């Protein structure tokens, strides 16, 4: 119940919108995943700006799990594509 | 040891514009068949235009440079192992004279390698006396 | 071999002093260009490229020093720190002007702050009353 | 680059996605020399197609998951029910 | 990771400043672990 | 006390004996251990022997003086490898350390002044004798003439205080209070030059560069703290007038801290950048001293103690690259992580100590100083944030550009790191994290 | 660290610490219990860093 | 390994077994929680219409 | 995989109660469905 | 791990997949302009083909200094550091 | 222009001579084998060092330098000192008059 | 849009967010029953119930805490009892979903 919470809620939702549009237009793998990190930060900071500590903590633990999993996936894929983080060069990795 | 010369010909300028235009076209169109179709379209655009004179070629080369600056991608595709890439020069190799500053007990771990290095030192000093001495 | 030996000297008023200063800095006479005669401006030191930084210079050229992108006995620019590869340099020239970037950012920011703070008292709500909490002075009723 | 092939292996007419571009360029009145450099890139045996990859990716363990779900249902009714 | 636990278990603002400075300094160092000017600029940005 | 003074007085004949360079630093670390033992001090003066006594501020400053001089004999092995005059160097170091102990354990203002201005002659001798530059004459003359020009009218102020009061002791002069402008300017401006201001600094970056390593230790380690000790002794009886005239010095020091922190981003020398780095932290010390709070005085004492170690430890780091790469230029010093990787631990551990660091005493001094300056006025929150941001904007630049990147091409072969240098930068950083334990010692001198 | 992997050492150490912290966290949810330990550094003006 | 203008070397049995195992684990978890708790995706509690209640009880 | 239901029974001593209409409970599921069918087929590229 | 024979096979494979170059006339010592009919923009297409094949970037001076396939073999073997 | 190519060719010949000097001096086995560390003698590095150190000899009190020294240093110092003095005087007259309570004053150091 | 939007268009018809009953509770002449707490204050504060969860049925939350502490950490063994506490909240929500709605009817009868 503060102007700090109102401003933080607006800026957190705005960085959600920023991160969604930026990762939809980004052509780098690990930069897309860092923009996904930004989108989840916007989700947690806006739900704590509502005022829900347990919801923010639950999504924090969940995001830490699946986002370390995504970055480990991206590192293995980059290490086999020989340091090329561009998403245009990569293709069809479901078979390989 | 041919150091490159800084003068650039007009044919070299239009070849560099053609190379950068197809690199920007590869960055814009990620699929290989669409990029190939647009590359043949751009090659036909260049090939209908190569019969003009020199001053008109210079002015239209400047216009093509302005157009390529206008249509430049915000994230251009580059090779990772080359210069300007995502992972250029990730490790820095120090020069080998620090190997001469090891401890002799540390030098005892690779004695054949250090004996070959000491053999190669005399060959290098005779080569340097031949080259610059 | 010290700072008192190799140092910038007085300003080249005449042309022969300009030629001697050009030959002193290992620069061809046409390339050499001193600074202004103002109070801040240096005397006798060459004015190197202030167009764009070290990243604009060719990385495929064989340099004597691959770091700093310079050859031996080449005069270092006076604002080499500001025009270094680390700070305030671009490999390619920017697509737009400097004011367009900030103008679009503060335009989007002003629109988003305005549209949010206009709607700050039009929050929606479910068909729900106030949350009833028990008090020893005020009692509440059920519907059965 | 072990056991590199010859240029007689790569043919434009085998793949549909490049002969479509060749037919479009023939309609426009143009030819292209680098189609044979990208014949290997679309292979139905080594690389598959788009529809087989989606069925491999989205439904990799759907049958094994459904079999384990039937096993969990069958062991749950013997004990819980 | 040790600096991160020193940030988590602290309710004191001075000890959160301890874990804060530790996270910032070791994050800057681990960004500039690779030896190129891209990692230099990245470390300078993530340090400021 | 007299034990430490007579210990150094009988350590004077160690210099005249040949091959006796390394025993003097052994006995100096032994008397530093003995001074660690004699720690029964409270806020008033204790161990009163004639005109010599000690309180907690004096205890911390004598212990810092002994540690800096003991490491100063450890850092200067270039004097020992060459046949440069070791006996004269040892005699100058022992005489200078004795003068620093005498001016810090002074019970009165006048003996403090006398040994305070006796201390600048061995610093003059080290700068013009053992430096490696043609501009050592420009270095020592700026230092001596700046400090002498502003410290001569302080003697007139000191005897005006003696004629008005009668005594020279600090406690009896704490009772009185003066309402004069010129007495305040005389008794303040000498210390205002001795610690770096923005306007009066010039002697500092042109005397740190052209000196030796030992001149750098003695200047940035203990002789930027003579002015701090002097202001801590003088401000107690000039409170009314410094409350009238302190906004000028605090505003000048804060804007000068921001501006000198902007200078270090445009510096191409390692030894000059630490020289300007001493100006920025002592600007925070000067801005927190004139607010006269308990927290400002305690955090000023803590930050001077924690700065005399870290700036000297940074000046040892710029020396061990100057001995090997041949120049102090920042362009040459590039990529030393691949040359000396074990040194890079001490570079970042002593560059982080220059900014706010998690285990160091510098953060506990900086926290207690920003408390008083934000308490002084709310307008200072704008420029303390800029100064404390720009401090790590420039201090990370020296470690980043010297210790990361591509290697400087065309560098000849030099020796590797040594155990003496690792020990030298070990003792500049482990006091910074072992003194947060028992920090009520090195903070509460009141 | 010699004749062994420092990554394997750190892996086993941090699984043991993570399991200990998890089993401590389950005990602190059964009781809704908060601990707060305090180590004094320096006290002045009734304010303790 | 390196491959040129062709697929990869053929995968081991362990990678395929692990891929089918983790796909079966995910889909078993999804369909198991679909069967045991179908109410979580929809409304767990019913939402009656506010215009359906009679005015003769309170009004 | 297991950290959803392993923590939902643990971090909530008192679960939140949700009573929402039919157009709002599955609204996020419908948005996820149209985002999955939108973000894939738009990235599909053909000729002309 | 590469070899000179392998890199030679790479270069002749890429240059024989080009439909504007006859494989009967193609040789390791064949000049790109005098011996074979190529445009100024055709050599740029060959250079970017070698860039996409070998996975690096060839500068413009090193683009105009290559006139034979053996020169391309010598340029690739110098960059990727193989001589056996 | 034909004058441009001759200038570029002369600059390339000078660069080739300086490059040959650098390749002679950088890989010197005797200078490496002396054991004393150092660098190849570059003139531009020393010119940059003395450019950065010595700058008073090219300084004159002009109007541009006075404008830079006024608007860069003295004016933020003067504005900051005026703001600090005004805020402290405004708080000090309220403190000395007695308009603030004992328990309602900021920064009690408690 | 929706429930906020009508509040911009017809503020006198649609009540505000989280509105208290402005009119008389006995105006509808139901003589409706009084909600009586089962658990009193001392065992509410003995169980460390937070102030946002001290509703009219906190005894079901107390029993849910007891059954969670009875089979900890495998607290799903009386999982349906959680739903029991949940449906009490749902019943309270139903009361709230009536307490707004008839108020709008009470704000319609005077309009
Ligand atoms: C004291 C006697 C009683 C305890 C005892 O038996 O000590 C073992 C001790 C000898 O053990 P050790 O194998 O020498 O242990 C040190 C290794 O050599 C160390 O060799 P290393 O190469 O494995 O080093 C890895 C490194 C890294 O190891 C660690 O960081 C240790 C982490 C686990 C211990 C954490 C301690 C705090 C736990 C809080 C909960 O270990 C250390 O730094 C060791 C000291 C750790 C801090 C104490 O004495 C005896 O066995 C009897 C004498
Ligand atoms: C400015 C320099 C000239 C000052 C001249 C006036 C001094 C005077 O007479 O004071 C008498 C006043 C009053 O003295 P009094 O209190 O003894 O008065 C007795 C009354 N009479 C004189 C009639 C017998 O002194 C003071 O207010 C106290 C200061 C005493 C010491 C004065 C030192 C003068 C130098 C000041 C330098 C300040 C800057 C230092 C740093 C920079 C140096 C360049
Ligand atoms: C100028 C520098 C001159 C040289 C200084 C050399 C180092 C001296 C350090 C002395 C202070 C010190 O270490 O005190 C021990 C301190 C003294 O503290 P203490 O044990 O007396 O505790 C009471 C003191 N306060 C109130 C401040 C907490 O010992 C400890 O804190 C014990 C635990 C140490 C932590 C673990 C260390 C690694 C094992
Ligand atoms: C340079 C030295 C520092 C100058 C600025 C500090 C100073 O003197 O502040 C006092 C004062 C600060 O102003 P002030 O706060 O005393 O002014 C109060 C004004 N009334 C009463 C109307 C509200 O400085 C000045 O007035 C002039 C500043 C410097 C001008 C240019 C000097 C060039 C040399
Ligand atoms: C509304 C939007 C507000 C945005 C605020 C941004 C604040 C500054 C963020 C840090 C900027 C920075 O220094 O970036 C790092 C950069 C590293 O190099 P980089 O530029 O990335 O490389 C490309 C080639 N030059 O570094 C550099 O290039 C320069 C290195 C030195 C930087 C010195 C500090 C400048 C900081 C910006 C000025 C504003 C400071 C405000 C402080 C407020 C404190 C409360
Ligand atoms: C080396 C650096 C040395 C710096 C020395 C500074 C000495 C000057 C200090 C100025 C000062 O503090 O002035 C305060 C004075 C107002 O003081 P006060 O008595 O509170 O105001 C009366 C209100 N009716 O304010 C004034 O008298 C105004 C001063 C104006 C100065 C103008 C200078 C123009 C050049
Ligand atoms: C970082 C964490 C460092 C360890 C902290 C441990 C701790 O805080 O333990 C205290 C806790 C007290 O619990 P208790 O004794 O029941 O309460 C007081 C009434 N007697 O004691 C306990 O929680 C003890 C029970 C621990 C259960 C999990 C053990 C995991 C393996 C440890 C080896
Ligand atoms: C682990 C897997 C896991 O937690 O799965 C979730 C599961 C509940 O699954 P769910 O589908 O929500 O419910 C089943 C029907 N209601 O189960 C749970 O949510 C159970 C609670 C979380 C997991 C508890 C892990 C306990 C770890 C070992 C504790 C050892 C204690 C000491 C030894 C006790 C020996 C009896
Ligand atoms: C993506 C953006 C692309 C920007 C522009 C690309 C397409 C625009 C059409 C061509 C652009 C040009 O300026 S072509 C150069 C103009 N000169 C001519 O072709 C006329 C004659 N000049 C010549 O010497 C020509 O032979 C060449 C083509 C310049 C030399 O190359 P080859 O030796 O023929």
């Amino acid at each position: 119940t503060s102007w700090l919470g109102q401003l933080m809620l607006l800026l957190s939702g705005l960085t959600m919108f920023m991160a969604g549009l930026g990762a939809n237009f980004e052509f780098d793998l690990k930069k897309i995943i860092a923009l996904s990190t930004l989108s989840q930060l916007g989700l947690m900071m806006s739900i704590l700006s509502m005022g829900f500590l347990k919801l923010a903590m639950f999504h924090l633990l969940t995001h830490a799990l699946f986002k370390a999993l995504l970055f480990m996936c991206a590192g293995a894929i980059i290490h086999n594509m020989n340091n090329s983080q561009d998403i245009r060069l990569m293709g069809g990795l479901s078979i390989h | 040891a041919q150091v490159p010369l800084a003068i650039v010909s007009h044919k070299r300028q239009v070849c560099s514009l053609y190379k950068r235009a197809l690199r920007n076209l590869e960055s814009w169109y990620d699929r290989r068949n669409v990029y190939r179709y647009r590359a043949v379209q751009l090659r036909a655009r260049f090939d209908e235009n190569r019969s003009k004179d020199l001053g008109e070629g210079i002015r239209l080369l400047a216009c093509g440079q302005r157009e390529l600056f206008e249509t430049r991608h915000f994230q251009p595709r580059n090779f990772a192992n080359s210069a300007g890439g995502c992972a250029f020069e990730r490790e820095v190799i120090p020069p080998d004279w620090v190997l001469d500053y090891w401890h002799p007990l540390e030098k005892a771990q690779y004695p054949e390698y250090f004996a070959k290095r000491e053999q190669r030192k005399k060959e290098f000093v005779t080569w340097w006396e031949k080259q610059y001495g | 071999g010290w700072n008192k030996d190799y140092k910038p000297g007085p300003y080249p008023q005449t042309e022969k002093e300009r030629l001697a200063a050009a030959k002193k800095y290992y620069l061809l006479p046409e390339e050499y260009k001193p600074y202004a005669d103002d109070g801040l401006g240096y005397g006798d030191y060459p004015k190197l490229g202030y167009g764009l930084g070290v990243e604009a210079k060719d990385s495929y050229y064989p340099w004597d020093y691959p770091e700093h992108k310079r050859n031996q006995h080449e005069p270092i620019s006076a604002d080499h720190d500001l025009y270094s590869e680390d700070r305030w340099s671009q490999a390619e020239p920017p697509r737009y002007s400097n004011a367009y970037y900030f103008a679009c950012f503060l335009g989007v920011m002003s629109g988003c702050l305005a549209l949010y703070y206009w709607l700050d008292d039009k929050k929606m709500y479910r068909p729900v009353a106030a949350k009833q909490y028990p008090s020893p002075g005020v009692k509440h009723y059920t519907f059965e | 680059p072990y056991t590199v092939p010859h240029a007689s292996t790569y043919k434009v007419e085998s793949v549909p996605q490049l002969v479509e571009v060749k037919e479009a360029l023939g309609r426009q009145g143009l030819k292209d020399p680098w189609l044979r450099n990208e014949v290997w890139r679309y292979e139905p045996k080594a690389f598959g197609t788009h529809r087989s990859r989606l069925n491999t990716f989205l439904f990799r363990g759907l049958g094994v998951g459904f079999c384990a779900f039937l096993a969990t249902v069958a062991v749950e009714y013997a004990l819980g029910i | 990771v040790l600096s991160m636990m020193l940030l988590i278990i602290s309710p004191n603002l001075i000890s959160i400043l301890l874990g804060w400075d530790g996270l910032g300094l070791v994050s800057y160092c681990l960004v500039i672990y690779f030896q190129n000017i891209k990692s230099y600029n990245a470390g300078m940005l993530t340090a400021l | 006390m007299l034990k430490i003074i007579f210990f150094l007085l009988f350590l004077i004949p160690f210099c005249f004996i040949n091959n006796m360079y390394w025993m003097v630093q052994i006995m100096m670390f032994f008397i530093s251990f003995i001074f660690l033992l004699m720690n029964n001090f409270m806020n008033y003066w204790s161990e009163i022997s004639y005109f010599l006594g000690c309180d907690m501020l004096s205890y911390g400053l004598i212990l810092l003086s002994l540690w800096i001089c003991s490491l100063m004999l450890l850092a200067s092995e270039m004097i020992n490898k060459h046949n440069n005059y070791k006996n004269l160097f040892l005699l100058n170091i022992i005489i200078l350390l004795l003068l620093l102990i005498l001016t810090f354990s002074s019970m009165s203002l006048f003996m403090f002044y006398l040994f305070f201005e006796s201390s600048l002659i061995p610093t003059l001798f080290l700068i013009l004798g053992w430096g490696y530059q043609p501009e050592r004459l420009q270095a020592g003359l700026y230092l001596l003439f700046y400090t002498l020009l502003v410290s001569l009218p302080m003697l007139i102020g000191i005897f005006y205080v003696m004629n008005k009061i009668g005594s020279m002791n600090f406690y009896l002069m704490n009772n009185f209070m003066f309402n004069y402008d010129l007495l305040y300017f005389c008794l303040l401006c000498a210390f205002l030059v001795k610690m770096p201001m923005f306007l009066v600094h010039l002697w500092l970056p042109k005397a740190h560069v052209e000196a030796p390593v030992s001149g750098s230790m003695i200047l940035a380690g203990i002789m930027l703290k003579l002015g701090g000790y002097g202001m801590l002794r003088v401000i107690s009886f000039l409170q009314l007038m410094n409350l009238k005239y302190s906004f000028v010095w605090i505003s000048i020091s804060l804007v000068g801290g921001v501006l000198v922190s902007l200078v270090c981003l445009r510096q191409t020398d390692l030894k000059a950048l630490i020289a300007y780095s001493s100006v920025a932290h002592m600007g925070i010390v000067l801005s927190g001293l004139l607010t006269m709070t308990y927290w400002g005085l305690c955090g000023s004492y803590t930050l001077m103690i924690a700065h005399g170690l870290c700036s000297s430890g940074l000046f040892c780091l710029a020396n061990v690259s100057y001995e090997r790469l041949g120049s102090r230029s920042m362009l040459i010093n590039k990529g030393l992580l691949n040359f000396m990787p074990s040194m890079t631990l001490w570079w970042f551990l002593l560059s982080s100590a220059n900014m706010a660091a998690p285990p160091t005493l510098n953060l506990l001094g900086e926290i207690s100083l920003l408390n008083s300056i934000v308490s002084w006025s709310w307008i200072s929150m704008i420029l303390l944030s800029f100064l404390s941001f720009f401090s790590a904007a420039y201090t990370l630049y020296l470690y980043s550009f010297s210790q990361h990147g591509k290697l400087f091409s065309g560098v000849y072969s030099f020796s590797s790191g040594k155990i003496r240098e690792y020990l030298l930068m070990l003792l500049h950083w482990l006091p910074l994290n072992l003194l947060i334990l028992k920090s009520e010692s090195f903070m509460l001198w009141l | 660290m010699k004749y062994l992997s420092i990554c394997s050492i750190s892996f086993v150490n941090l699984i043991s610490m993570s399991l200990s912290c998890f089993l401590l966290s389950l005990y602190f949810l059964l009781n809704d219990m908060i601990y707060f330990i305090e180590w004094e550094l320096v006290s002045l003006n009734s304010m303790s860093i | 390994v390196v491959s040129y203008r062709n697929g990869p070397p053929p995968h081991s049995k362990a990678t395929k077994i692990g891929a089918l195992t983790v796909g079966g684990a995910m889909w078993w978890w999804v369909i198991w929680h679909l069967w045991h708790e179908p109410d979580h995706i929809t409304g767990e509690f019913d939402y009656p219409n506010s215009r359906k209640w009679s005015n003769t009880e309170l009004g | 995989i297991i950290g959803g239901s392993m923590l939902n029974w643990l971090i909530f001593p008192f679960p939140y109660m949700i009573c929402l209409p039919i157009y709002m409970k599955l609204l996020t599921l419908f948005v996820c469905i149209v985002g999955g069918l939108f973000g894939y087929l738009i990235s599909l590229s053909n000729l002309f | 791990p590469l070899s000179l024979k392998l890199i030679n096979e790479r270069v002749l494979l890429v240059l024989k997949l080009y439909d504007k170059i006859d494989p009967s006339k193609l040789n390791v010592e064949s000049h790109f302009i005098n011996d074979l009919g190529l445009d100024s923009l055709d050599h740029v297409e060959v250079i970017m083909a070698m860039e996409d094949e070998f996975g690096f970037e060839i500068p413009d001076s090193d683009a105009e200094k290559l006139l034979k396939p053996a020169d391309i073999i010598k340029y690739v073997a110098d960059k990727e550091d193989v001589y056996e | 222009s034909n004058e441009e190519q001759e200038f570029i060719k002369r600059k390339h010949e000078a660069t080739l001579k300086l490059r040959q000097e650098f390749l002679k001096q950088s890989s010197n086995p005797y200078r490496h084998a002396t054991g004393e560390g150092g660098t190849v003698f570059d003139a531009g590095l020393a010119r940059f060092q003395a450019m950065r150190v010595s700058n008073y000899e090219h300084f004159k009190p002009t109007g541009k330098s006075f404008r830079t020294g006024l608007f860069a240093v003295v004016l933020p110092i003067a504005l900051y000192a005026w703001a600090l003095k005004a805020e402290r005087d405004g708080r000090e007259e309220k403190y000395r008059t007695g308009q603030v309570a004992y328990k309602d004053r900021q920064f009690k150091f408690i | 849009m929706g429930n906020a939007l009508t509040h911009y268009m017809k503020p006198d018809v649609m009540p505000g967010p989280d509105v208290v009953p402005t009119f008389d509770p006995l105006l509808g002449f139901k003589s409706r029953k009084e909600r009586v707490m089962i658990a009193t204050q001392e065992e509410m504060e003995s169980a460390k119930l937070p102030l946002e969860f001290r509703d009219y049925c906190a005894h079901l939350a107390i029993a849910y805490q007891a059954c969670r502490s009875d089979t900890f950490p495998f607290v799903y063994k009386c999982a349906h009892q959680k739903h029991e506490y949940l449906t009490c909240e749902y019943e309270d929500y139903v009361l709230r979903m009536k307490e707004f709605e008839r108020e709008r009817r009470l704000l319609e009868r005077q309009k």
